């Protein structure tokens, strides 16, 4: 955190070595960030975690993941609702 | 900062500084001690190749003096 | 061992190739003009390096920003075939995601996907200046884990 | 009101033909041009440093959506359905069901994220809050499946980005 | 701001303007990021009694 | 000798899907109309819509659409004397002024919360307030504004090579300009004494002091001077409404047509009920067709709009400001050199969102 | 070892051809607010590895109707040229003391307009065939008014051997005599200037160029003894001189081709002209005509 700089660059940060079983040592991007510190960081406010943490709540996730795409961890969409015209289902019987 | 592009024209700076200077010390070299002898006009190259016989080893550069004369 | 060199060989190139790409830009919408505005001072997207204009044949990541219409279907599909490879492209935006906010329109076609295929996927509408120089981000890691020469040494 | 934008000529004095002689044969407005751009050269860029530090943004940013939840943990959607009718690219696809407790809640919710405008109209439909685009843009992808989201995806997002949508909603209740 | 008195004289001759008087950036000018609590106002209509919608 | 142009590559249904979308959804539309400005357009479809729904906005609301008015104005008018720029070379005044363009995108996402494509403007006012202190930071980028302005003049007024590769060359008569449908700034640099602000005020312009930067000779150069002193003569106006900024209501007081507060959504139940109907199908407006045309940043901007007496309207007619000027292209590049026909659409000032519509 | 002066100075020539690009993009990066390749190495010194390799690993497609004769010897003469005119400059103590070195150095970079004109036609393509149409004939206007600021120049030096240069300036810069000349000289630098190689080509001609515009009119004291002090007046006047030349490559919108034209037929080559016959006859006028040995 910085005031001499001007605004955009007053706070900046430089990231971890390990994230999530990820090192990282030259690759950086920007979704290591965790949402509590999003906030602060792009400037959308002026009280950081330290002085205002962000109400406990359980369905919280308790690890932040960063951007998964290209990862064996993708995501994949599929069909949330049920089957719909379900198949009669036949007899076995031997025949008539 | 501004003064970032220092590091860019420096190492080419050494970059044009290495063609002078080498050719120089060549020069110092190649011609041991005084400079390559240049010859705009045959009267000089004349001259040269007056050196190159009197030196006796088929060098321009190696020059004698009242050393030489009886 | 020769595995070993490969991987070397294959690591030196490609950080180049994760380093100096030149962005053939298709200023076709809003789309487009964000992008320009990411080449602005604010967020400098040539200090990591690739030019602006590019031009044709000196590119090799084409943005393809902005509502693809079939107006346009067959001169894309003809540049793409000009960019020499290594070439990859970035649909930016949601209209060139897959249409966005003329999906249903009788004029372009749904996505930018059904003309080239695509690397990396920006949504946005528009997408944020850093929103896509974060894709850009991403399609430099992605070149950082490429196995080409490590795929021949294999074959 | 009007003014005029060039209606000025050129006075045919000694001083003033000197003076435009003066700035042809040896260029002097050229020279200005360059004394502005080297002023520019000698002052600080206005470049910042991605990811390390991000331009400035405001509470009401929308970008990547989420379903939220009440402080129980219930989901805050009712299927009413308001944000399918407003959708205005109709990224919106919802089915309701009789939910077996009773709540009766939706069973799919998928936006289609590469058919969305991020124009906000949706979660200031939702009578509850429901559906709230997030402050990350960051989630690009290399595929078109991934962009298509669901409501499993919805409320893992949801789950994930609550600090800030907690926080941002409460910064802009009272304005919107 | 930061750039001292010597790089400030070049850049205002060379523009020949007073450039540190108002900058292209903001160091410190700007609102806090965050805000007090505010108060919407009222309108025509909140009222309870001949505001009927139909006049 | 020739000049007919190949447009339609950007081409979208606009107006067939306008058809469809019922007129809250109608609206994103005009913000993805024009690819260079963003927020001037829903000025033109809001102040449509509400002239036939016989329903003014709040005073403040219309202080608040003029003052984004101008914003935008300064918006369009960096990016087309910039693009201008660096499709001639000239590519630093194109970086400086894009500098300051991140400032009102900033300010853009402070009120609308995007960037861009704001959807800030609706029929009936503003659907957001303005957040707290957002004036002042508007007041900061101001004050600061036309000392960049002159910066671009400096560097541009005055050189020889821009000057000479702009006077003279692409020049259209009054008649022929005012004939061919031309407006915004072709007609006041040809010398036509014509504004819409002026002429006639809508919304709030009335109560505002400016002028009109018109210009003799008709060539771009003097097109290029009618945009810059515009952008001075916009920066006065910003410095009124700012300085004039009235306390009231963002949107009409009228829940038929301006979605209710939130918290009397959760309050009171015809809040609960019109935002309901408001939501599903939307206010119904009457039948009528009127074509309201709005000083737009880069030209005249209007919408010929027909509304069949339902949620929907029947059909939208947007009159693109580059449509006509582009019209023109054979009139204004007629014997010019080839070189010079970048300039011209540099002056003639086409965006492709509008003209391909 | 005269061979190892060779690559003592094309290959460092060639890197600074190579480095020197990255000044480019950073100057014009901080000059229009922004900062330039920075991320890639400290300070993008690296950037120039970033992008020669790739290129070179970058497949060369090959036009369909592409002359491969042509398309492959224009490239070779256009970097045989622009690493040839720098052997004979008079740089401490030149590599070659041509007697006529300010001839060679024409005649040898006037042959450029080969290669652009090769490339063109080898394309064949309506741009390419155009294009090179017009920087041939912007080109191949352009040595009058060289050949003649140069001629002019040398009536008060004394031949045409670049290293009597040194000599003739060593009191004053040579500019102070020839000033209207030197705008005349530099302005016309500016125009005159396989895809791979065009970047080395045209390249090592702005350095070069702006080396020779230093050693012509900015000179410096080459004491006998000590050679660094020539070494580092010269390298220190041509990088003032090339931030000049790239001060304006962003400062100005660019020529129109007739008043290209224009500019010089019409208000460069009759000025020319005029300042050629005043320093044809100073020397004469003033006795002061110069030694030639
Ligand atoms: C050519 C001119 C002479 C050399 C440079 C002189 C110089 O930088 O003077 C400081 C300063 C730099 O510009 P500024 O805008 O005033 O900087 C304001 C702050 O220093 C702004 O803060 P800051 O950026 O100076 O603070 C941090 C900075 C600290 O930087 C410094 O302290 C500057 C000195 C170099 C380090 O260090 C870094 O940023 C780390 C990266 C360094 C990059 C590589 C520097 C290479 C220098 C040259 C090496 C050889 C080639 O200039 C002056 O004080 C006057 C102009 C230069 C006069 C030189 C003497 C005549
Ligand atoms: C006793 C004295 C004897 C000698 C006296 C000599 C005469 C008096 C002095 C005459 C003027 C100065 C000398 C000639 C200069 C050029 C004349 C000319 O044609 O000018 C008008 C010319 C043409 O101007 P124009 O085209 O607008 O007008 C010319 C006149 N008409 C309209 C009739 C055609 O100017 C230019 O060409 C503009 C510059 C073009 C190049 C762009 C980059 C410029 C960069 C400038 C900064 C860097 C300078 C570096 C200098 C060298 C450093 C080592
Ligand atoms: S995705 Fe949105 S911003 Fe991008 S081109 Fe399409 S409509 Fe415009
Ligand atoms: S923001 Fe996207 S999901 Fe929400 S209503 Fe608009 S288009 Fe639909
Ligand atoms: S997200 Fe909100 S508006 Fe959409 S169905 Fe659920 S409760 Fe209704």
């Amino acid at each position: 955190e910085d005031n001499k700089q001007f605004f955009g660059r007053h706070r900046w940060v430089i990231y971890t070595t390990e994230m999530n079983g990820r090192d990282t040592f030259w690759d950086v991007d920007g979704s290591m960030v965790p949402p509590e510190w999003h906030r602060w960081l792009h400037c959308m406010t002026d009280d950081p975690p330290t002085t205002k943490p962000p109400t406990a709540r359980k369905y919280i996730w308790t690890n932040h993941k960063f951007n998964v795409s290209g990862t064996p961890q993708q995501y994949v969409p599929y069909s949330t609702t049920r089957k719909k015209i379900q198949e009669w289902v036949p007899p076995s019987t031997p025949y008539k | 900062m501004w003064f970032e592009i220092l590091p860019g024209i420096a190492v080419m700076a050494a970059c044009l500084f290495i063609p002078g200077m080498a050719t120089a010390h060549i020069h110092k070299f190649t011609n041991g001690g005084k400079e390559k002898r240049v010859a705009h006009f045959s009267y000089q190259w004349n001259l040269m190749e007056r050196d190159r016989c009197i030196s006796g080893v088929n060098r321009y550069h190696v020059t004698k003096g009242l050393e030489n004369i009886d | 061992r020769g595995e070993y060199v490969v991987a070397k060989l294959d690591d030196l190139v490609n950080w180049a190739r994760r380093s100096s790409l030149w962005p053939m830009t298709f200023g076709l919408a809003c789309c487009a003009v964000e992008m320009m505005h990411m080449a602005a001072p604010r967020y400098d997207m040539d200090r990591f390096g690739v030019v602006f204009r590019a031009s044709p044949r000196q590119s090799d990541v084409m943005i393809v920003a902005g509502t693809l219409t079939n107006k346009m279907a067959p001169a894309l599909r003809k540049v793409y075939d000009q960019m020499p490879e290594p070439r990859y492209v970035v649909s930016m935006g949601s209209c060139a995601n897959g249409g966005g906010y003329y999906h249903y329109s009788y004029s372009v076609v749904r996505g930018c996907d059904r003309i080239v295929p695509v690397d990396i996927y920006v949504p946005g509408c528009p997408p944020t200046a850093e929103a896509l120089l974060y894709g850009i981000l991403q399609l430099q890691r992605k070149i950082k884990r490429e196995k080409r020469l490590r795929i021949w040494y294999r074959r | 009101t009007y003014k005029f934008v060039n209606m000025r000529e050129p006075s045919m004095d000694m001083k003033s033909v000197t003076d435009r002689a003066a700035q042809t044969l040896l260029w002097t407005e050229l020279v200005r041009g360059l004394g502005m751009t080297l002023s520019y050269l000698f002052r600080e860029p206005a470049t910042i440093n991605y990811p390390f530090e991000k331009g400035p943004l405001s509470p009401r940013f929308r970008g990547e959506h989420a379903l939220r939840r009440y402080p129980s943990g219930e989901e805050r959607c009712i299927a009413c359905k308001l944000c399918e009718a407003v959708c205005p690219a109709q990224a919106i696809t919802i089915e309701a069901e009789p939910r077996a407790d009773g709540s009766r809640r939706t069973t799919r919710y998928d936006i289609d994220m590469t058919k969305c405008i991020y124009c906000g109209f949706c979660q200031e439909a939702c009578p509850v809050d429901a559906i709230v685009e997030g402050p990350n843009f960051e989630f690009s992808t290399e595929t078109h499946e991934e962009l298509l989201y669901n409501k499993e995806k919805l409320l893992n997002n949801g789950d994930k980005w609550e600090a800030e949508i907690a926080a941002n909603i409460q910064a802009d209740y009272l304005y919107r | 701001a930061s750039a001292t008195r010597v790089i400030q004289l070049l850049r205002n001759w060379a523009s020949g303007r007073d450039l540190q008087a108002k900058l292209q950036l903001r160091y410190q000018e700007i609102s806090k990021r965050t805000q007090p609590p505010p108060k919407l106002p009222v309108g025509p209509s909140h009222k309870l009694s001949n505001n009927y919608y139909c006049t | 000798r020739k000049c007919d142009p190949h447009i339609g590559l950007l081409h979208r249904g606009t107006e067939k899907l306008i058809e469809y979308k019922t007129y809250l959804q109608a609206l994103p539309y005009f913000d993805r109309l024009d690819y260079v400005s963003m927020m001037c357009n829903e000025q033109a479809y809001s102040l449509a819509v509400e002239k036939l729904l016989n329903i003014q906005p709040p005073p403040r609301a219309q202080w608040i659409r003029v003052l984004f008015g101008e914003i935008t104005r300064l918006l369009n008018h960096i990016m087309a004397v910039t693009t201008h720029a660096l499709d001639i070379g000239a590519m630093t005044p194109f970086f400086w002024m894009f500098e300051e363009r991140e400032k009102m995108f900033e300010f853009y996402e402070r009120v609308s919360g995007a960037r861009m494509h704001a959807a800030y403007i609706r029929p009936g006012g503003v659907h957001q307030d303005l957040p707290l202190g957002l004036l002042d930071d508007i007041y900061e980028f101001s004050k600061n504004f036309s000392f960049r302005i002159d910066e671009l003049e400096e560097m541009l007024t005055n050189n020889r090579i821009w000057r000479n590769r702009t006077v003279d060359i692409g020049v259209v008569t009054a008649e022929d300009a005012l004939n061919y449908g031309f407006s915004g700034v072709m007609l006041r640099g040809s010398g036509i004494q014509w504004d819409l602000r002026k002429t006639q005020p809508y919304d709030v312009y009335d109560q505002v002091e400016f002028d009109v930067p018109i210009g003799s000779r008709g060539d771009c150069y003097d097109r290029y001077l009618c945009r810059v002193e515009e952008m001075r003569q916009s920066l006065r106006i910003i410095s009124q409404c700012l300085n004039k900024m009235p306390p009231g209501e963002i949107k009409v007081d009228d829940a038929k047509v301006s979605p209710p507060k939130r918290a009397e959504m959760k309050t009171s139940m015809e809040s609960l009920i019109h935002h309901f109907k408001l939501y599903t199908e939307g206010y119904q407006v009457p039948p009528g067709a009127t074509y309201t045309a709005i000083e737009a940043p880069k030209g005249e901007f209007g919408v010929y709009l027909v509304s069949d007496g339902s949620s929907r309207p029947y059909r939208c007619k947007i009159k693109a400001p580059g449509f006509a000027h582009l019209a023109g292209l054979d009139k204004m590049s007629k014997g010019h050199m080839l070189a010079d026909v970048v300039a011209i659409i540099g002056t003639q000032d086409i965006v492709f969102g509008e003209v391909d519509r | 070892m005269f061979m190892i002066n060779i690559l003592s100075l094309i290959i460092p020539i060639l890197l600074a051809v190579a480095f020197l690009t990255l000044v480019e993009r950073k100057v014009l990066g901080y000059m229009q607010l922004r900062k330039g390749p920075n991320v890639v190495g400290p300070y993008g010194l690296l950037q120039p590895i970033a992008d020669a390799l790739k290129l070179v690993t970058k497949e060369p497609l090959r036009p369909g109707t592409s002359s491969i004769s042509m398309f492959i010897i224009a490239p070779i003469l256009g970097l045989s040229l622009a690493l040839t005119m720098w052997v004979p400059l008079p740089m401490p103590y030149p590599l070659i003391n041509m007697n006529l070195g300010v001839l060679f150095m024409l005649a040898m970079s006037s042959l450029a307009v080969y290669s652009i004109l090769w490339s063109g036609w080898a394309s064949n393509s309506k741009y390419a065939l155009i294009g090179a149409l017009r920087a041939v004939a912007q080109t191949i206007s352009y040595e009058v008014t060289l050949a003649i600021i140069l001629l002019s120049v040398l009536l008060m030096n004394g031949s045409y051997t670049l290293s009597t240069l040194i000599t003739t300036q060593e009191h004053i810069w040579m500019i102070f005599t020839s000033w209207p000349l030197a705008m005349m000289w530099f302005i016309s630098t500016l125009a005159e200037t396989p895809f791979a190689m065009f970047f080395m080509a045209e390249y090592a001609n702005i350095i070069m160029m702006n080396a020779f515009t230093a050693i012509l009119f900015l000179g410096a004291s080459h004491d006998p003894h000590t050679p660094e002090l020539y070494t580092i007046n010269f390298v220190l006047k041509t990088l003032a001189l090339t931030i000049t030349f790239l001060w304006i490559r962003a400062s100005y919108p660019r020529f129109r081709y007739d008043q290209l034209m224009h500019l010089l037929w019409k208000s460069f080559l009759p000025l020319t002209l005029a300042l050629c016959m005043w320093h044809i006859s100073l020397p004469i006028m003033t006795a002061s005509i110069p030694p030639q040995s």
